């Protein structure tokens, strides 16, 4: 529990690492014997004999295999003995396994075996693979190895279709189904934390390297998701691959492997090819007579095969290849022994020459016609393959090469030598023995599979390590755990990660990890006593010791807050950056001592140079002449001097970026090191400062990591960064003063006059161009004179090569303050190919000071090229700042209003029972909204009980005109469903009225406002009708309007609000009665703006402050420094639960977090706090018993376990009715706490005492970027922390990041400012007005606007609409520049007419846009692919191509699922693209006429794309009908039947009644009935036989047959005889039903409600003309009359079309001749 | 012969101590002080950080002066500019092109004057600068006698002090016609000048101009610098002394070994 020891972490780590021989002895196989000689001693193990096939173990053919692995395997005939012994554990189990068998057994192709299982596990039905459903992870530890693997497994799994890649340094990713990387590689991955939800298979090759110091890596892989299985419980299958050594049962518990299932040993009698072993121990210590003694046993070695065999040497060095090959030659000739190796007049010498003269390598040259070569990494990739191809061929005799041949390549020779078994470590500073690893790879190479009957491996040490390598080959050296070197490193990453929180988190984590296997079997081996094992036989107390040992160290070094006796860990941007770039904790402790903003350049390298991966390096005395030598020539001066070694590191980096080659061989390595790491390391600074603000660092660092990557400084060229170039003339233009940027306006050959180089003429001017180059221009658009909103405007102004450029460019967004000393904001821009000529728009804030500084600075700095940027001045010389706003209304002291005071006994009935008196706001506004007619404006702030405020206007109504009729609107659709339930039982259950709510479907919405008397509505949903109010009655008869909410005119859709009521203003001008008008919002700054705007009079608007909220609200704001969103989030968990205990220990709160996925994880995360303080059920205030009742009736099983703590949560994804379960837990007091999506914000009927806003930013996947919560969604959620008649005061806790903080206070503190952006979204608005002709010429469009918004604000603030100038030409112009572009692109979509630049009209598409609420653009798309020979499968396709359909989300994991969908849709569509919305609504569009269930999110998506198809379909059949087209527009009317009853043209009539199985409709279709009026007329004992439902499904049957149509029709030709061409042909057609009607259209498969609407066609059937076509609603009876002009002189035969919009089967027929003379 | 014992020689440039000790100067800008006339000259503090931070402790280094009156106040001047040229100097004196800067946002307002850094304080007004604010009065009649100043900002043991002074007649006349370059030149007077009084403040902020295609430090490209050079201005802020742009010949030196 707390019995803390610190631990010396250092004097249990294993010294020797991969070197540390545990086994005391080694006993050698029988046979084995040994030799003295002088100077060494050799000692030689025969060749094991393989085991006799023990049991019933037969070598299984591939054809026996399962039949879709057979693929994987073509190639091979039979698998060998390992696998067929493990192909049924492989293919047919998802068992975790553990193999261990020598190197060459063949360990790989049972590592595929599994990879099929989990492959064939995504099987399709088209018979591909779904790829984006699982993800394979092979882990392998040489990037050699992982390169080579990556193209074997990407053949051998060709044919399945199946992408295999090499991580680089990321759509990748989701593009490759199997990860080939090394565990570094993935472990960095997995620390950020994406697509590794998608791993089910995770492959670790060469697992024993758990005994290397990279060894921990593979523990932490492991111990991260296994632990992670438990906390998701989606199982991933572990598979490990290992050599033969002890401890592999330890291995199997550690991978969860089950000893009798998973586990297999094959002892190195399993080796396919026997070895014969020799191990040479040189006793010589003297470095000089050693060195010899080795060359003259290698020399003896290859005598023993020279001629017979080939021999392969391995060097631990690119140079010693050379060296060797050539000294063993040299020493070969000069005892003449050259006549061995080649025949000298065979095949073999010859093609050893003519290669060798086009080999072009000069050190192979010389040694390839003797038999001899050489390879290493340093060599070409053609030389490299013609010495494998040379070698293969058994043409080369003896190969000297590296370890990189061993693991890149399969080249497998008959002996094999390892000259030595040193190693240069620039990581330890020292030379160190050879790697386990490598040694067993190596000599896994001898022996051919072939013609070697027997490999001979031989290796060359001193005689100290003898035996070592005795040990490790002959299965006897067991595989420890390093894992206490690395540990505090790996602690740290696991609580950035979040998975652990705790001390007893990392106790439990520590339980998964090698290292705790290893100390419960051998504790003696890690320093535990075997006594203290069963004082703590669990190891709980030494596990927490090592804990808290590394806890400490985290803590001193600033990476984690540790609370020692709580054992809480608290993580820190400090502790992320360390994991997420692989930084030590040491030195990002230094990294944080010594980074300050006054930083210069050279204590920028010494600070890099202290970094603790170089802990180890020296300064050896044969190093100090030649670095002397640099560091009194470096451009960066060193301060060290030339003894310490921090100066070595500092010279040795800017030896690198000078590209200068040293001679010391200890110095090039130790070169290679540190800069290989100063990658990572550099870039691990730029985050620390970039994050802090300091500028100046800031770019000193960004331009190190270029000068470290490109390898060169700023002072040279920037055209060096091509490096497609012949270099010595960009050395001549650095010569040639003058400066890069000259090079750009010049001409294509002025430039070989400058640089002498005509000659190389526009070659130079080619790679100018080529070169990064972004254009700035910027618009201010000041806020307040405090806050400017920047609109930053990038054009790119170079040319996109992928040779050069790739896929994208990334560039950095910085804004600097005026003395480039602070960065006020920055942003990462990501440049892709596909936008590479496009401008680009960046939003930002930016705060502004009122002694106004002189100018800001915009910096666009590339992030990988040198020398790349574009610094833009923002002067304020001309900046025009808005005025104070004025001082609010004051609050009076009046007495509080008794409910009594309404003076109506009827109306006190509405509020007796709820309060006693109304609130101070309600009070003042009292006399004004309800004994006056006066335009109000009341603006106060959430939760201040305005919406009584309109109730007095309406109560005011109800007693003048007693059916008087008022519009309420409201601008979120969630707030008018609220305030629909509210006002139905105030007005219409005790007032007796009528009050509705309109549904978006205007056929049936026109229907409710003329039989209401309070109409609530959304804005858009009020627009449609808004513009018909010249002809419609039930819309300029308004007696009261009502906007609430008005403030969000700034928002996203605030342009819609602000038409409708400038039009209820302007209808109200020209209406003689004048329509009152009362404006609800919250505090606003310039509200005086929008109380001249709506005519409201000064002493009628009331402009409240947030200082005046009835209940009183304390709101804390606090600001968190971690940049990364995942990691904030997890830094503000624990706060959550302290702001509870803190603000309301035990008054409701609400939790507001961003996503879906957080309102689970925040809501668990809550009670695991409360568990760790013993506060269980402590939220809980409901007996649990009292409980199950309500329990019981969910499905997320997650959402029960909560419950039963106080703790809820509330999501999108919820069932509608599963959130009225938990909202009314909540509001009961049964549960505390209750978690809720951002995105429920405006829906929420439950208010509490405390609101916790968790973090103020969603990741939007459309931008694919984090997008900031709008400042009116902050204000609602803030609105909830109120609760007039249960608290004294609301609290919220906003949680912020630390530079939204300032942000919050200027915007929550005070009222806030709004504008208008209605210049944005002109076009549809403008032609609305034409086609009802209020906007008749252009001055009329000038004249429309002076009735708005936007227009009002463009004198007040007008630099945030770009305007220089309020004088009244000023803004003449710039309306008139506005009327003319609007009506420019209206006339370029043929929507207007202009005539003389002055007069306009409308067109018929511009009728027919305004008419069903429908975009310009979407009606000119459609005007442009319609014919006359236009069918069913393309009005769905031009229909789902409409703007109204481009925000639909693209979901990427449902790209699989669309693509399947698209086979399973029955009209195939061409070019499938699946990046595209409209190509997924079209998807949707058939998956709803198929009646196909889909997900929960798809058929939500479904809703929305049908509430607008009716109107875009009854779009296109007014636009087919115009063009005479008839079959089309009869298509496109069967459309809307066919969408509203979710069926198809060829599909069953029965299918509209409901019950009405998918076959007991086939079970009548082989009767007699296949009409709804069949159905009706069956007799009941007859026909409820036949139907197979119950009492109550024949009633849904039945009430659907007396709302079917059925309709009696009657047409008659007007003077069928007095007729000729150019007469009038008019036609009657009566309609009249049978009964009628009680409800609208039963249409249960489509969202709204319906009215039935119908057609009347007139046309010509054979020439596909249509001739008149009227729209009607029918009631009861109607009479329809239409008429048409008379074709030439003949018996013309025309057809009658009486078709319906929402009923199938209903269409009628009828054909007539009219004789025309 | 060649001695019982003989050593090798090893270079060290004068300038990497230098450029060590301007690492520190930011030191300096939290120790800055100030020792009539009629004008009174306020310099913003953002302005005067960022000069010496800039600068070298030898080679001097200069910036141009340019400002207005507060609004219905002309008794004061407001430093409201500092402009870069390109320019070299030693530790006696500064070498300016005969151009003076020209630019749009500068022609709303007045030139004070100049401002130089110098290594040792004392307590007179150096002969050099007497010569060259004269020289610079002669050649450009937009800088008057009464209006234009020169702003000292001496190199104290770890602090700044500034002095301000002005040109009397008797001097503008003997400066214009001097040609010793000396320390105690025929004709130097401290008649020659009166000091002016400059005030530091934080309520408001100026700005700097540095050359559009050049930068202005050229101590080590001194044959590139010309006093007939022409140049353009654009606005931002200068770079350090010792930043890499300014000193490419060390960089390359040491790319070709
Ligand atoms: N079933 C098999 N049948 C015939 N040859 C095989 C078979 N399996 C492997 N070989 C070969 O044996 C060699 C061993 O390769 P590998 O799978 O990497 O062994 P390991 O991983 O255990 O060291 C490969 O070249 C491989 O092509
Ligand atoms: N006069 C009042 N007296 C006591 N409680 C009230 C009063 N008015 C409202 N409450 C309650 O306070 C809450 C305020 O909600 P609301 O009317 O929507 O305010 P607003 O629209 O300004 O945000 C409502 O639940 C309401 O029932
Ligand atoms: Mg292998
Ligand atoms: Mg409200």
């Amino acid at each position: 529990l707390a019995p803390r020891q610190v631990l010396d972490l250092e004097d249990l780590v294993f010294t020797q690492g991969s070197h540390f021989m545990a086994n005391k002895r080694c006993q050698l196989p029988d046979g084995s014997f040994r030799r003295q000689r002088k100077g060494y001693e050799e000692v030689h193990v025969p060749a094991l004999k393989p085991k006799p096939f023990g049991s019933e173990e037969q070598l299984l053919p591939v054809e026996k295999l399962p039949k879709y692995a057979q693929a994987g395997f073509e190639g091979f005939k039979t698998l060998n003995r390992i696998q067929s012994k493990l192909y049924r554990a492989a293919l047919e189990t998802d068992e975790n396994l553990l193999l261990c068998a020598p190197t060459g057994a063949g360990k790989t192709n049972v590592a595929l075996m599994c990879m099929l299982r989990e492959i064939g596990k995504h099987i399709n039905m088209d018979g591909t693979i779904n790829v984006d459903d699982f993800k394979i992870i092979y882990i392998a530890p040489m990037r050699s190895l992982v390169q080579e693997m990556v193209g074997s497994f990407g053949k051998r799994l060709a044919t399945y279709g199946i992408t295999v890649a090499e991580l680089t340094g990321k759509e990748e990713i989701s593009a490759t189904q199997i990860i080939v990387c090394t565990p570094e590689k993935w472990d960095i991955i997995t620390r950020k934390g994406t697509y590794t939800q998608l791993v089910r298979l995770i492959i670790l090759d060469e697992i024993h390297l758990l005994h290397d110091d990279r060894g921990p890596v593979l523990e932490a892989l492991v111990a991260r998701a296994i632990r992670n299985i438990e906390m998701t419980q989606e199982d991933v299958r572990l598979i490990g691959l290992s050599a033969t050594l002890p401890n592999y049962e330890d291995v199997a518990t550690f991978l969860r492997v089950d000893p009798a299932k998973g586990l297999f040993y094959f002892d190195n009698s399993f080796r396919p090819v026997p070895l014969e072993q020799t191990y040479v121990g040189i006793t010589e210590k003297k470095a000089i007579k050693r060195f010899q003694i080795m060359n003259e046993i290698v020399y003896e070695k290859i005598m023993e095969h020279a001629g017979k065999n080939q021999v392969l040497v391995f060097v631990h060095s690119r140079k010693e290849t050379g060296k060797t090959a050539r000294a063993i030659r040299d020493m070969c000739l000069e005892k003449d022994t050259l006549g061995l190796f080649l025949r000298e007049g065979s095949a073999s010498t010859e093609v050893l020459r003519t290669e060798a003269e086009q080999c072009k390598n000069l050190e192979l040259k010389d040694l390839l016609p003797y038999g001899f070569a050489i390879h290493h990494a340093g060599m070409t990739r053609v030389d490299r393959t013609l010495v494998e191809d040379l070698f293969a061929d058994k043409h080369i005799q003896v190969l000297v090469s590296t370890a990189t041949l061993a693991w890149g390549v399969n080249l497998p020779a008959h002996t094999v030598i390892i000259k030595g078994t040193q190693v240069y470590s620039p990581e330890k500073g020292r030379w160190t023995e050879l790697g386990a690893l490598d040694i067993l790879q190596m000599l896994g190479r001898a022996g051919r599979p072939q013609y070697d009957t027997k490999g001979e491996g031989i290796l060359i040490t001193s005689h100290g390590e003898l035996q070592y390598y005795l040990s490790l080959l002959n299965q006897q050296l067991p595989i420890e755990s390093q894992m206490v070197s690395k540990l505090p490193d790996m602690l740290n990453a696991e609580i950035v990660l979040g998975n652990v929180q705790n001390a007893k988190d990392a106790v439990n984590w520590l339980g998964y990890a090698y290292l705790y296997i290893r100390m419960l079997r051998s504790p003696t081996l890690y320093g535990i006593s075997h006594d203290d094992l069963k004082g703590d036989p669990l190891l709980d107390q030494r596990r927490l010791d090592l804990v808290h040992t590394a806890a400490l160290m985290l803590d001193k070094n600033n990476l984690v807050k540790y609370d020692k006796k709580t054992g809480n860990f608290q993580v820190t941007e400090l502790g992320r950056i360390a994991s997420h770039y692989y930084i030590t904790n040491d030195t990002v402790q230094t990294y944080n001592q010594l980074l300050k903003p006054t930083l210069s350049e050279i204590e920028l390298f010494r600070v890099f140079s202290l970094s603790s991966e170089f802990k180890n390096i020296t300064v050896r005395e044969e190093e100090k002449l030649e670095l002397q030598k640099l560091l009194e020539r470096v451009p960066i001066p060193v301060k060290e001097s030339i003894e310490e070694p921090s100066a070595k590191i500092n010279v040795l980096l800017q030896a690198f970026i000078s590209q200068l080659k040293l001679e010391g061989f200890a110095l090039m390595a130790d070169m290679v090191y540190v800069t290989q790491s100063a990658g990572r390391l550099m870039r691990a600074i730029f985050e620390i400062v970039l994050n802090r603000g300091w500028a100046q660092l800031t770019d000193k660092t960004l331009n190190l990591c270029k000068m470290i990557d490109k390898r060169m400084w700023q002072s040279m060229c920037p055209l060096r960064q091509f490096r497609k170039l012949p270099e010595e003339v960009v050395k001549k233009i650095e010569k040639k003063n003058f400066p890069f940027e000259r090079l750009y306006d010049l001409n294509h050959n002025e430039i070989g006059e400058l640089i002498r180089m005509p000659k190389m003429g526009k070659t130079i001017h080619k790679y100018v161009h080529l070169f990064p180059k972004l254009e700035l221009s910027v618009h201010l658009q000041p806020i307040t004179r405090s806050t400017l909103k920047v609109e930053l405007t990038i054009t790119p102004d170079f040319q996109w090569d992928e040779k050069v450029h790739g896929s994208s460019e990334a560039f950095w967004i910085l804004v600097e303050d005026v003395d480039s000393e602070v960065i006020l904001h920055h942003e990462y821009f990501l440049l892709k190919a596909k936008y590479a000529q496009d401008e680009h728009l960046i939003t930002f804030f930016v705060p502004v000071f009122e002694p106004l500084p002189p100018q800001y600075f915009i910096r666009v700095v590339s992030d990988r090229w040198l020398s790349c940027e574009t610094q833009l001045p923002v002067s304020f010389r001309h900046l025009i700042l808005p005025e104070k706003y004025p001082p609010p209304t004051e609050l009076l002291d009046l007495q509080p209003l008794p409910v009594s005071a309404l003076r109506n006994s009827a109306f006190e009935s509405l509020y007796q029972d709820k309060f006693p008196f109304f609130n101070p706001i309600q009070t003042q506004v009292f006399n004004t909204v309800y004994n006056s007619d006066d335009n109000v404006f009341v603006g106060a702030p959430t939760g201040s009980g305005k919406t009584i405020c309109a109730e007095f206007a309406i109560l005011r109504m109800l007693l003048q005109s007693s059916e008087g009729r008022c519009v309420y609107i409201t601008p979120m659709e969630a707030l008018a469903e609220q305030v629909y339930m509210d006002w139905y039982e105030k007005f219409q259950d005790r007032l007796n009225k009528k009050v509705v709510l309109l549904t978006g479907e205007t056929s049936t919405d026109l229907k409710l406002l003329g039989k209401g008397n309070i109409i609530i509505s959304t804005p858009e949903k009020w627009d449609i009708l808004s513009r018909r109010w010249k002809q419609r009655k039930n819309v300029q008869n308004i007696n009261l309007f009502v906007v609430d909410e008005v403030h969000l005119i700034g928002g996203e859709n605030g342009p819609v609000l602000e038409v409708i009521c400038s039009r209820m203003r302007y209808i109200s001008s020209q209406i003689e009665r004048p329509i009152r008008i009362v404006a609800l919002s919250s505090s606003l700054s310039n509200a005086k703006d929008v109380a001249h705007w709506l005519g409201c009079s000064a002493t009628s608007t009331f402009n409240f402050h947030p200082n005046v909220r009835p209940v009183p609200l304390e709101l804390h704001i606090q600001g968190f420094n971690i940049s990364h969103t995942q990691t904030r989030l997890l830094s503000m968990a624990k706060p959550v639960y302290h702001a509870i205990t803190k603000h309301s220990p035990k008054k409701p709160v609400i939790v507001f977090v961003p996503s879906r996925k957080q309102t689970r994880l925040t809501a668990i995360d809550i009670l695991t706090t409360c568990a760790a303080d013993i506060q269980r059920q402590r939220f809980l205030h409901c007996t649990e018993k009292d409980l199950i009742p309500y329990l019981e009736k969910l499905s997320d099983s997650t959402l029960k376990e909560t419950l039963l703590n106080g703790v809820g949560y509330l999501h999108e994804g919820l069932s509608p009715m599963e959130r009225r379960l938990v909202e009314q837990l909540f509001s009961s007091g049964a549960i505390q706490v209750v978690v809720a999506s951002r995105s429920l914000c405006w829906g929420m009927n439950v208010a509490a005492h405390l609101v916790i806003i968790m973090d103020t930013q969603y990741y939007n996947g459309k931008i694919h970027a984090y997008v900031d919560y709008p400042i009116y969604d902050v204000l609602q959620m803030v609105g909830h922390a109120n609760r007039p008649l249960q608290d004294d005061e609301g609290r919220c806790v906003i949680m912020c990041q630390g530079s939204k903080k300032d942000f919050f206070k200027k915007f929550l503190y005070e009222p806030l400012p709004v504008e208008s952006h209605l210049d944005h979204c002109m076009h549809d608005h403008f032609n609305a007005e034409i086609v009802t002709k209020t906007i008749e010429n252009k001055q009329d469009a000038v004249d429309y606007l002076t009735w708005t918004f936007l227009y009002r604000r463009m004198t007040q603030n007008p630099n945030y609409y770009n305007l220089q100038g309020i004088s009244h030409r000023h803004l003449s112009d710039h309306l008139s520049e506005l009327v003319e572009q609007t009506l420019s692109d209206l006339e370029q979509s043929k929507c207007i007419s202009i005539e003389d630049e002055m007069d306009v009209a409308p067109l018929n598409l511009g009728m027919i846009a305004a008419y069903y609420y429908i975009n310009y653009t979407t009606i000119e798309l459609f005007s442009m692919s319609l014919n006359a020979k236009t069918k069913v499968r393309g009005l769905i396709e031009i229909i789902s191509n409409a703007a109204e359909y481009e925000n639909i989300p693209i979901r990427h994991h449902e790209d699989n699922l669309l693509r399947q969908l698209a086979q399973k849709v029955p009209h195939k569509l061409n070019n499938p693209k699946f990046n595209d919305p409209h190509v997924k609504t079209n998807l949707l569009l058939q998956a709803h006429l198929s009646r196909m269930q889909l997900s929960a999110e798809l058929q939500s998506d479904t809703e929305e794309i049908l509430s607008k198809a009716i109107r875009l379909i009854q779009a296109c059949v007014d636009v087919l009908s115009s063009n005479g087209w008839l079959s089309p527009a009869l298509a496109a009317m069967e459309l809307a039947q066919m969408v509203t009853q979710a069926m198809w043209s060829k599909d069953s009539y029965l299918k509209q009644l409901p019950h009405f199985t998918s076959e007991h409709i086939k079970r009548c279709t082989d009767k007699g009935v296949e009409s709804v009026f069949d159905i009706m007329e069956m007799e009941d004992e007859e026909r409820n036989a036949l139907l197979q439902l119950t009492d109550s499904q024949i009633a849904d049957v039945a009430r659907f047959c007396n709302r079917y149509p059925n309709i009696e029709l009657s047409y008659e030709v007007v003077d069928k005889d007095s007729i000729r061409s150019g007469g009038p042909v008019v036609v009657l057609v009566q309609l009249e039903r049978e009964e009628e009607v009680t409800g609208p259209v039963i249409a249960p498969l489509f969202p709204q409600k319906r009215e039935e609407g119908w057609w009347v066609v007139i046309g010509d059937a054979k020439s596909n003309s249509l001739i008149s076509i009227k729209r009607l609603t029918l009631q009861q009876k109607a009479k329809v009359k239409l008429d048409f002009v008379a074709p030439a002189t003949g018996a013309h035969n025309y057809t009658l079309y009486f078709m319906s919009d929402a009923y199938m089967g209903c269409d009628q027929e009828y054909k007539f001749s009219v004789d025309v003379k | 012969p060649l001695g019982s014992m003989t050593q090798t020689f090893s270079s060290k440039t004068e300038w990497r101590v230098r450029a060590i000790s301007a690492a520190n100067l930011h030191l300096r800008t939290n120790h800055i002080y100030v020792s009539e006339t009629g004008y009174t000259y306020i310099l913003p503090k953002n302005v005067l950080k960022k000069f010496i931070c800039i600068s070298d402790l030898r080679a001097q280094i200069a910036g141009y002066l340019y400002g207005v009156s507060p609004p219905d106040n002309p008794q004061v001047k407001e430093i409201r500019c500092i402009v870069m040229v390109p320019q070299w100097g030693t530790h006696q004196t500064v070498h300016l092109p005969g151009q003076l800067p020209q630019h749009e946002y500068l022609k709303e307002m007045e030139p004070l004057g100049w401002i130089h850094t110098q290594p040792n304080e004392s307590p007179q007004l150096s002969p050099q600068d007497v010569t060259t604010h004269a020289k610079i009065m002669a050649d450009n009649p937009s800088w008057d006698g009464e209006k234009t100043i020169i702003i000292t900002c001496s190199f104290t043991p770890g602090s700044c002090t500034l002095t301000a002074y002005k040109l009397t007649p008797s001097g503008y006349e003997w400066g214009r016609q001097n040609t010793d370059k000396g320390n105690n030149p025929k004709g130097y007077l401290p008649s020659h000048y009166e000091r002016v009084q400059m005030l530091l403040s934080d309520r408001f902020l100026g700005f700097f101009m540095v050359p559009a295609q050049s930068s202005w430090n050229y101590n080590f490209m001194g044959v590139r610098h010309d006093p007939n050079m022409k140049y353009e201005l654009q606005l931002a802020n200068p770079k350090e002394f010792y930043h890499e742009v300014h000193r490419p010949s060390h960089f390359l030196n040491f790319a070709l070994l």
